[PDB]
RNA sequence: UGUACAACGGGGUAUUGUAAGCAGUAGAGUAGCCUUGUUGUUACGAUCUGCUGAGAUUAAGCCUUUGUUGUCUGAUUUGU
RNA sequence: GAAUGUUACCGCAAUAGUAAUUGAACUUAGUACGAGAGGAACAGUUCAUUCGGAUAAUUGGUUUUUGCGGCUGUCUGAUCA
RNA sequence: AUUCAUAAUAACUUUUCGAAUCGCAUGGCCUUGUGCUGGCGAUGGUUCAUUCAAAUUUCUGCCCUAUCAACUUUCGAUGGUA
RNA sequence: GAAACUGCGAAUGGCUCAUUAAAUCAGUUAUCGUUUAUUUGAUAGUUCCUUUACUACAUGGUAUAACUGUGGUAAUUCUAGA
């Protein structure tokens, strides 16, 4: 059986990688695969305007 | 008592009140780290297997 | 009626059987019998006495309860909604690992834009 | 001459507190051997562990007993 | 414990003796009464005191169970016992 | 004044340090590759010296009392050796 | 630019004067008998370990907070799980 508050429902991870290689294998890409382009952004909406808040990369 | 439980897979977590002393004697005299089957405590938890992570007692 | 253990010896103490001893440190002890109690008055060691449960324990006799805490073998295999990922888009990006030629093309276009910018820099300086 | 009795035994139950013997890379340390050690070994060594809740005892006023072994016709006395 | 026919089993009761006693707590009741200060009673419940008669599950005591184990001294060649 | 400062061989070390850090700037050489080079700083790092100190420590000095004249040394009192 | 981590400081300062009579303390000395974060000045070409494939060196890996939401406590600058 599937329990609703736990099993049927699911939830997000609030964040993803901030590290180069973390990204790199979070998608299993390469030594070269433009991790910048494989970035995850978060979009929010201050007003009419929105923006993607791409964090950073370290190392 | 009550049971706060989590499903890492979905990543969810919910609390459940419980009575039936003779559902919870299943749990009685057990460690934090052991596993028990759930229809013993609620047929809603049939086939499921919980594990324990600790808790917070009276006082 | 409740059933207890011998503060010395480790036995179930059925009602009105055995005795109790108290100690001005508020502490309580129970005894099945005068034997254990007398050892107590003799301020003795229930871990050097043999026939106690405590000794059968601290010397590991009849220890048939605890077996092993197993260490599992399992992977993640739970692609979570990363909160900026769009799990369909997540699988799309996970499968788009090849075709680094698009990356190379963007990089050459950026080489061109950077050359143009440095040229504009030298010109604005001059 | 029998769900008879008895002694032995067996089991249970209760009490002690882990038997003698055998082993041990345990052992405070010590002397000796040479193959010298590459834990070198031989030997002295209270004690410690394992075989061991072990062995020992248990009715003499405890229970039981499908076992074993036997026992069961002596004496006297009494009458409306 | 002889004798009453024997012997056995069940049994009546002349008689004689006799034994239970005492207090507190709660309620009543801060009531009755009284100016007030103060301050009750029977019923009822729970416990106890003294005495008595029985028992000994458990607690405790007692141990020649010389049952178990332990210690010294000495004898058994040693050990074992 | 030193067995010193330092050096030097043999070895040792559960192996220490020897920069995966960051801002600002953007420059120069070209065989134009995101090629090679390059500055002003900020941090942190082994050791030596320094400095802010610290620890010990030398000599000399302190009130009333003898109705306290002997004291310390068991278990450190003194010294020596390891 | 909140919160948290990390780095630091929190041993200063301040107050008071109980104890303490060669003990603090003054003044004087030594550290050839030592510690020194720190400021300050100088200071690491050798370190790829069968160091000819072992290889990331345009640079390596794992946690974990803050946060998410789930909870206990009568209560504390309590806290757990996920």
């Amino acid at each position: 059986q599937e329990l609703e508050g736990l099993t049927d429902t699911t939830v997000p991870k609030r964040l993803g990688p901030k590290r180069a290689n973390n990204i790199r294998k979070f998608f299993g890409l390469s030594k070269e695969d433009d991790v910048r382009d494989f970035v995850i952004r978060r979009e929010v909406t201050k007003g009419e305007k929105t923006y993607t808040k791409a964090p950073k990369i370290q190392r | 008592m009550k049971l706060n439980i989590s499903y890492p897979v979905n990543g969810s977590q919910k609390t459940f009140e419980i009575d039936d002393e003779h559902r919870i004697r299943v749990f009685f005299d057990k460690r934090i780290g052991q596993e028990v089957d759930g229809e013993a405590v609620g047929d809603e938890f049939k086939g499921y297997v919980f594990k324990i992570s600790g808790g917070n007692d009276k006082q | 009626m409740k059933v207890e253990i011998d503060s010395f010896s480790g036995a179930k103490i059925y009602p009105g059987r055995g005795t109790l001893f108290v100690r001005g440190d508020s502490k309580i002890f129970r005894f099945q019998n005068s034997k254990s109690a007398s050892l107590f008055k003799q301020r003795k060691n229930p871990r050097r006495i043999a026939w106690t449960v405590l000794f059968r324990k601290h010397h590991k006799k009849g220890i048939t309860e605890e077996v092993a805490k197993k260490r599992s073998r399992k992977t993640v295999k739970a692609q979570r909604p990363i909160t900026g990922a769009s799990l369909d888009l997540i699988k799309e990006r996970r499968s788009l690992k090849p075709e680094v030629r698009k990356a190379n093309r963007e990089e050459k276009l950026k080489a061109n834009k950077e050359k143009k910018k440095a040229e504009k820099a030298a010109r604005k300086a001059e």
